[PDB]
RNA sequence: UUUGUCACCCUGCU
RNA sequence: AGUAGAAACAAGGGUGUUUUUUAU
């Protein structure tokens, strides 16, 4: 087990035992963010400036066992330097193209289900019909509209409940689920999510974005429904109007 | 013929072409060198705009301080600072009768926030002043330092995690004769005294503002420290709660919400009497807003707001005004001297500005230094009677709305009405009277009222028209709000996060400008083409059939050659563009899905590649942007985590310094907080709690796993031995 | 609770009448709001009021303009005094080896005299520009004699080149403990710039920026094919607009600027300690089908250890021309003008012969300026959004698309300039071509003075418009607005033209 | 000029 | 020189090694 091995190797030398046995567990939230770098005021300029550098991006060290140094023609693909305050390596943007060129392949049967809320849009657009164009006045009133269908009638509490029961099962803590709808959602995701290798933060994020409701403040002139709003730039204008029924 | 574009305004109304005025296709003004001069000018103007007050030397700090409260009323029309007490209190007491119960509900709303908030929430925000390092540091790397210095001298109460206890710690730090602090210069130890510590803890940092548009001269802004930030958080919470319940305010909302209220107030005063009345509209600004408005009035309005409330509530709510009214501002970086005859340049620090010979400065600097010199105390400068940017904004807006509320019909007593909307300095007013002798009376009432609380109305940037046309902030009203594409123009470009976020937020800003800012179809198509062109140029990702020699070229053509369907390769890989008006709300990988072959899908979305980096949940599919008018905002975008979701590199000019021990530390912290990730794989979604050490937990949740999955499901019994062996070994190595 | 240093810190921070916080709270608590304000407005001096001075048709006055020496050219490259050396090759822009095309175009010419000095520079040693031009050719020769032309050439470092490029000229950094007993030791200079007055060449140069050419400079066709009707409507609007703007010279400016700033930023980040030779190359599409490449001159880059976004990098610019300088010497105040050959352009049967000129200059640019110069293509959007707004405004009072006739069958005209006989009007393409040149010049000459002047004249515009609409405007203080407008007019040649245009508008608008 | 004969690192928002 | 405008840039930090010597 690499876990207990690396633990024992940490608490075998100095400088690392006192930090682990002095820092309580309600304090690691602060020292996780202890950085010596600053959030940047001008990102566009820095991107344009850094793109002409030899080694502009950073990768995990495992690269040294997954990607060569010099490719078929002889262009360097990663460097031998460590980043500022981390154990990550500094790599060139040709390594991304390489990985996409001659790299390890996997399966993609779960990527549709984890990102269902996007593929809904994708195969709802290619099943819709058009009509005439009415060039006339456009009178708009500003209202509050739900910009997401809001899968369930629930709020944040039971949302975290179902998400922790589906993603982090052995650490839900104390409580159990109560009603039928949350159990149904739970078990559906239980079955259809088995044997997934996507990062659990990504699964939790997609389930939050797929399961909770968001509302905004927008100018409307036609119909007030949720499937219409996502196509709003295209249906209404200030002088014209396109007709559309999504599928 | 001599072409002259301005003549267009002979046929086109101005508001229908105002986008042609903003010259926002060039670079904005910046600053060079120091800002010491601007800070000195600011201190001197603050002490000049009120000089008929009382001087006293504070007992604790020992600083000359002026109290410009209940001073003499002003005579001429210059910017005054002599605000009354009864005026403030009557404004508050009238605003509360206007909105019944607005204070009690807000205090109820804020008490829970007080009693449940934890300390970690102070790790969010901008740069903060660090008094251990005497510099500017991010929030977390300052909270850690102040906690390490508090608990290394006996002050241990914050361990309960509540911020209400770190507050008590900050306070009881003020009652000690001596304080040990260390310096990474090995290290060292130094002993700071009581009043030196006070002065070091009542200090703000100052520096010049950059990339601001619309002005010829440069200004200065301030930065608070660590000991004051909690109480500021709390009072801002209360003030925001109050502001979200007032019709006449516009601060805690966005662009679209404000325009609805503007139209609402305009047509409220539009039509209740059609012939026997007369309306006028005042557009303008306020002058020297954050040079007046001293804290000793914030104290009174807070004491009024928190009336008939628990006593700890008032005591926690009234500490920020107290440290503000006793503050001491830094000066900057110093000056640079040059000798033309021997080619020598040198830097002098702001600490020598109380003793240096004066034979080195020009006339302006001499007459600034010799007027600020009666206030210099150990680098700082006594600044009692004013505020400065980075301050209590919501409470200023509250006071202004209270001033506007005084102009109801049952208060003005004769005929006059005035309404409007305020958001800090900016205000828009509307006056009514059935005459032309009544408008001047109304305007005079308002103007003379705003002088009694310290709100000096500018008179060289304002005008007065008949109703139906105005300009609030940069919005222009001509029987309806005309669009202004030039303000949002400076965002149509690459943002600089990575190759995956740029494509999303580009099409997203195009879409959001079509929906509200009233852009057009042809305009959006041409914007699309230009944006794809500059994207392809910035990231070296031209099409895969061209001859443009760049460095992702030898490789991209390879991916171009061994490809069946070339309409699946993403634009980041040298492929086509299937975007249009209808396709504008759909992610890229979700739109080219059905057209890629399997090897490409696999290699691209391989969920074990070494470039993807997720850190927490508050920073997934979210990035900060820098607009043209306003502060930095947060933008949420729709992407799909793939190989093109990487992170750029970090600055490395810290190795050549003496504060290298700030890197060592963080590295170790990482190598620890990473392992806690894999013994507890749920801490980036939810925050972990307890008061036990990090190794007790990592050994408690290390024996269950050997007996429950690998020895209650029939997996090998020969690893269980050594697992328990090393667990016992570790729990011995801690010497306990 | 509050006790200790904070009990006293609070017992000072009060009004100057109290000394105890508890009595302050006791006073504030039981205070019933009385008629305090309404009884205190009666003691103030009556010398504080808001007096309205009614804006009438005779109230405005001409903004005043500075006095002093005339203004000079400040741009990173020549605008109307440019002469291309062109060949024909089937390429697209961004595809090829620059020095190759440079040598081709250098061989296209025929008459290469020995060059001499027409107009000297007064403040700078003048032999150095001639010696530098007498070396660029030698490097071009020895890279044409070499077996494979690289993509970078490094100039040897000679005396005249460091002089021109400003190497080894920053003062030394020593402490204050040492040079404390030296004389002539004082602040850096922080004085107002030198004042200057308007000239005539800026308008003549804005005129040339609106006319037509015989080439195509912009290529905008890569997009997903259409499905819906609004797609087609937009694609016909785009066809028409791009048919009008594709031949303006502002587009050539946009291109020649984007190329230079891209190349200079990349070279500045690549090598910080060498001298590169970058040519100015453009590629265009002739009428009837042909495709050409054209050379404008050369740029030589110095050293670039750029740390902040306001640190400067120097460079030497050499451009070709046929315009003699002596007609206006005050325009070329910081140029050293040579004469480098003869050019023969044949008449019907007769001939014309003219000398050919090289303008050389030392100039500099920052890191924040190259970035914004690389983004000159948003001018198109700024110029086309307004015309789209006009079209869509007229095509909503008729219930019909109106983009058809506006560009060929036109009865509407907009006043765009004025002439010896008065104001005159133009079609829609003329407006499209003048707004685009304004948007390009707004970025070719950027300054804080432009920001100030725009922000402060936007007020006069609106008061004049409210007077024009019968909305009965007023004003509290009118002289201060004028003083503010005049604070910002110092020495910039483009903000001065803007102020003169504003005087013309004020004359015609309230005549 | 110097007690010298020559090298070496690092950093580009800290 | 030049950039630039109310003050700056025209690079900024550390590491070395040492009583006359016969030869290429």
């Amino acid at each position: 087990m690499e876990r207990i091995k690396e633990l024992r190797n940490l608490m075998s030398q100095s400088r690392t035992r006192e930090i682990l046995t002095k820092t309580t567990v309600d304090h690691m939230a602060i020292i996780k963010k202890y950085t010596s770098g600053r959030q940047e005021k001008n990102p566009s300029l820095r991107m344009k400036w850094m793109m002409a550098m030899k080694y502009p991006i950073t990768a995990d060290k495992r690269i040294t066992e997954m990607v060569p140094e010099r490719n078929e023609q002889g262009q360097t693909l990663w460097s031998k330097m460590s980043d500022a305050g981390s154990d990550r390596v500094m790599v060139s943007p040709l390594a991304v193209t390489w990985w996409n060129r001659n790299g390890p392949v996997t399966s993609t049967v779960h990527y549709p289900k984890v990102y269902k809320t996007y593929f809904d849009k994708v195969e709802r657009l290619k099943h819709g019909t058009f009509g005439p164009v009415h060039f006339r006045n456009q009178v708009k009133i500003r209202r509050r509209v739900d910009i997401n269908p809001g899968h369930a009638d629930l709020s944040a509490k039971e949302a975290q409940d179902v998400i922790m029961e589906v993603v982090f099962p052995n650490e839900v803590g104390a409580r159990i689920l109560t009603s039928e709808s949350q159990l149904t959602i739970t078990k559906e995701k239980k079955e259809e999510l088995q044997d997934c290798k996507i990062s659990p933060l990504m699964v939790a994020y997609m389930l939050e974005r797929e399961l909770v409701r968001k509302t905004r403040f927008l100018p409307v002139a036609g119909g007030t429904s949720s499937v219409y709003i996502e196509v709003l730039h295209l249906t209404q204008g200030t002088c014209w109007e396109q007709m559309y029924t999504p599928g | 013929m001599d072409v002259n574009p301005t003549l267009l305004f002979l046929k086109v109304p101005a508001q229908n072409a105002i986008s042609t005025t903003f010259p926002y296709t060039g670079d904005p003004p910046y600053s060079h060198g120091t800002g010491t001069g601007y800070t000195m000018d600011t201190v001197n103007r603050t002490h000049q705009y009120s000089e008929k007050g009382k001087w006293t030397t504070n007992t604790e700090t020992g600083a000359p301080q002026l109290n410009p409260i209940d001073g003499p009323l002003p005579e001429d029309n210059e910017p005054s600072g002599y605000a009354q007490t009864d005026c403030v209190l009557e404004a508050m007491a009238f605003l509360e009768e206007s909105h019944p119960g607005i204070f009690e509900n807000s205090c109820l709303e804020t008490m829970e926030v007080v009693q449940q908030t934890r300390v970690d929430r102070l790790t969010q925000g901008r740069q903060t002043y660090d008094w251990t390092l005497n510099r500017n540091q991010p929030a977390a790397t300052a909270l850690a330092n102040t906690i390490e210095v508090f608990r290394s001298n006996g002050l241990t109460a914050n361990e309960s995690g509540r911020l209400i206890d770190f507050l008590k710690d900050v306070i009881e730090s003020m009652d000690k004769e001596e304080m040990e602090i260390t310096t990474h210069f090995g290290k060292k130890k130094q002993r700071v005294n009581k009043r030196s510590y006070l002065i070091r803890a009542l200090t703000l940092n100052t520096m010049t503002k950059d990339a601001e548009r619309g002005k010829l001269k440069r200004r200065a802004i301030a930065t608070p420290g660590m000991q004051i930030r909690g109480f500021v958080y709390f009072v801002e919470t209360l003030a925001r709660s109050i502001c979200e319940k007032l019709e006449q305010s516009g601060l805690p909302v966005g662009g679209n919400e404000k325009k609805a209220k503007l139209a609402n107030v305009v047509r409220k005063m539009m039509t209740n009497s059609q012939d026997t009345e007369l309306s006028f509209t005042i557009t303008g600004d306020n002058t020297k807003w954050n040079e007046n408005q001293n804290p000793r009035m914030f104290l009174a309005m807070i004491t009024y707001i928190t009336k008939n409330q628990p006593e700890w509530f008032r005591n926690i709510l009234s500490i920020a005004p107290i440290m503000f009214s006793n503050k001491m501002a830094r000066l900057g970086k110093g000056y640079m001297f040059e000798s033309k005859r021997m080619k020598l340049r040198t830097q002098i620090p702001a600490e020598m500005l109380a003793s240096i010979d004066l034979k080195y400065f020009n006339e302006s600097t001499r007459k600034k230094i010799e007027k600020i010199r009666p206030l210099l105390i150990d680098g700082t400068a006594s600044l009692s009677p004013g505020m400065m940017m980075g301050m209590f904004n919501m409470l200023s807006t509250v006071l202004g709305v209270s001033i506007l509320n005084l102009g109801q019909k049952k208060y003005t007593k004769t005929t006059y009405w005035w309404d409007g909307l305020q958001s800090s300095d900016d205000f828009a007013l509307i006056v009514n009277a059935p005459n032309h002798e009544g408008i001047q009376a109304g305007v005079d009432r308002f103007y003379r009222t705003c002088k009694l609380v310290g709100i000096n109305m500018s008179k060289k940037k304002s005008y007065i028209n008949r109703t139906g046309t105005f300009e609030f902030t940069s919005f222009f009203y001509r029987y309806g709000f005309v669009a202004n594409f030039s303000m949002e123009l400076p965002s149509f470009g690459v943002s600089g996060i990575n190759e995956s976020a740029d494509m999303s937020i580009g099409v997203t800003v195009i879409k959001n400008n079509m929906i509200n800012n009233d852009l057009g179809p042809a305009t959006a198509q041409m914007a699309l083409q230009l944006f794809i062109k500059d994207y392809r140029y910035t990231y070296r990702c031209h099409r895969g059939d061209t001859q443009i020699q760049t460095r992702r070229s030898f490789e991209l053509k390879k991916l171009w050659e061994q490809t069946r369907s070339k309409a699946g390769l993403l634009v980041s890989d040298g492929g086509p563009n299937l975007y249009n008006i209808r396709n504008l709300h759909i992610p890229e990988v979700c739109l080219k899905w059905e057209l890629m072959d399997e090897d490409y899908q696999g290699r691209l979305c391989n969920p074990l590649n070494p470039f993807v980096s997720h850190k927490e949940i508050e920073s997934v599919n979210n990035a900060v942007v820098m607009p043209a008018h306003g502060p930095a905002k947060s933008m949420e975008y729709d992407a799909v985590a793939t190989t093109h979701s990487w992170i750029p590199k970090r600055n490395r000019s810290i190795l050549n310094t003496s504060q290298r021990g700030i890197l060592e530390d963080e590295q170790m912290y990482q190598k620890c907080c990473n392992l806690f990730e894999k013994f507890f794989p749920s801490s980036s979604y939810r925050r972990p709690v307890g008061i036990s050490s990090m190794v007790e937990a990592m050994v408690s949740r290390a024996r269950i796993d050997a007996r429950i999955d690998f020895e209650s499901g029939r997996i090998k019994k020969e690893e269980f031995s050594e697992i328990m062996k090393i667990c016992s070994t570790i729990e011995e190595l801690r010497r306990q | 609770e509050i006790t200790g240093t904070m009990r006293r810190l609070a017992d000072q921070s009060l009004p100057p009448n109290f000394s105890c916080l508890e009595n302050f709270r006791a006073y504030v608590d039981g205070f019933e709001p009385n008629g305090c304000i309404e009884g205190k407005l009666s003691q103030m001096s009556k010398e504080v009021n808001a007096k309205i001075e009614p804006f009438l048709k005779t109230t405005p006055r001409p903004i005043k303009l500075p006095d002093g020496p005339p203004c000079f050219q400040r741009s990173k490259f020549l605008l109307m005094d440019a002469l291309k050396l062109s060949i024909e090759d089937p390429s697209h822009e961004g595809e090829g080896i620059p020095l190759y095309d440079a040598i081709k175009c250098m061989r296209t010419f025929f008459g290469w005299k020995e060059p001499y000095i027409v107009k000297p520079h007064e403040r700078g040693i003048n032999s150095n520009y001639l010696l530098s031009w007498k070396q660029v050719l030698a490097e071009l020769q020895d890279i044409e004699n070499e077996e494979k032309i690289p993509r970078t050439k490094n100039m040897k470092k000679t005396s005249q080149l460091k002089w021109a490029l400003g190497e080894n000229m920053a003062p030394e950094k020593v402490d204050f403990d040492n040079c404390r007993d030296i004389s002539d030791l004082k602040q850096y200079d922080s004085d107002e710039p030198e004042l200057r007055s308007l000239s005539s060449w800026i308008q003549n140069e804005f005129n040339k920026a609106c006319e037509l050419t015989d080439s195509i400079w912009i290529e905008l066709d890569e997009i997903g094919e259409d499905v819906a009707p609004i797609e087609y409507i937009a694609s016909m609007r785009r066809n028409y607009f791009t048919a009008e703007v594709s031949h303006c010279r502002a587009t050539e400016y946009i291109m020649k600027g984007v190329y230079i700033n891209t190349a200079l930023l990349n070279a500045s980040c690549a090598a910080m300690d060498d001298f590169q030779l970058i040519p100015m190359i453009s590629k265009c599409r002739t009428k009837e089908g042909r495709r050409k490449t054209n050379l404008y001159g050369f740029i030589i880059k110095g050293r670039s250890h750029l740390r902040n976004d306001t640190d400067v990098v120097n460079f030497v610019s050499m451009e070709f021309s046929l315009t003699d300088p002596r007609l206006e010497p005050h325009k070329w105040e910081k140029y050293c003008v040579l004469e480098i050959g003869d050019m023969l352009l044949r008449s019907a049967i007769g001939q014309m012969s003219r000398p050919m000129f090289l303008y050389v200059r030392t100039n500099g640019t920052s890191k924040i300026k190259m970035k914004w110069g690389m983004e000159m293509r948003r001018c198109l959007l700024q110029s086309l959004q307004q015309i789209e707004s006009m079209i869509e405004a007229e095509s909503s009072v008729k219930e019909k698309d109106m983009t058809k006739e506006f560009f060929e069958n036109k009865s509407e005209t907009w006043p765009i300039g004025e002439s010896p006989k008065g104001v005159e009007e133009g079609s829609i393409g003329k407006v499209c071509r003048t707004l685009l040149a304004k948007s390009v010049f707004n970025s070719l000459y950027a300054s804080p003075q432009l920001e100030g002047f725009s922000a402060e004249s936007r007020k006069l515009l609106l008061v004049v418009q409210a007077l024009r609409d019968n909305l009965e405007p007023g004003t509290f203080d009118l002289g201060g607005l004028y003083e503010a407008i005049e604070e910002c007019l110092i020495n910039d040649p483009w903000v001065l033209l803007n102020a003169s245009w504003f005087n013309s508008f004020l004359t015609h608008a309230l005549r």
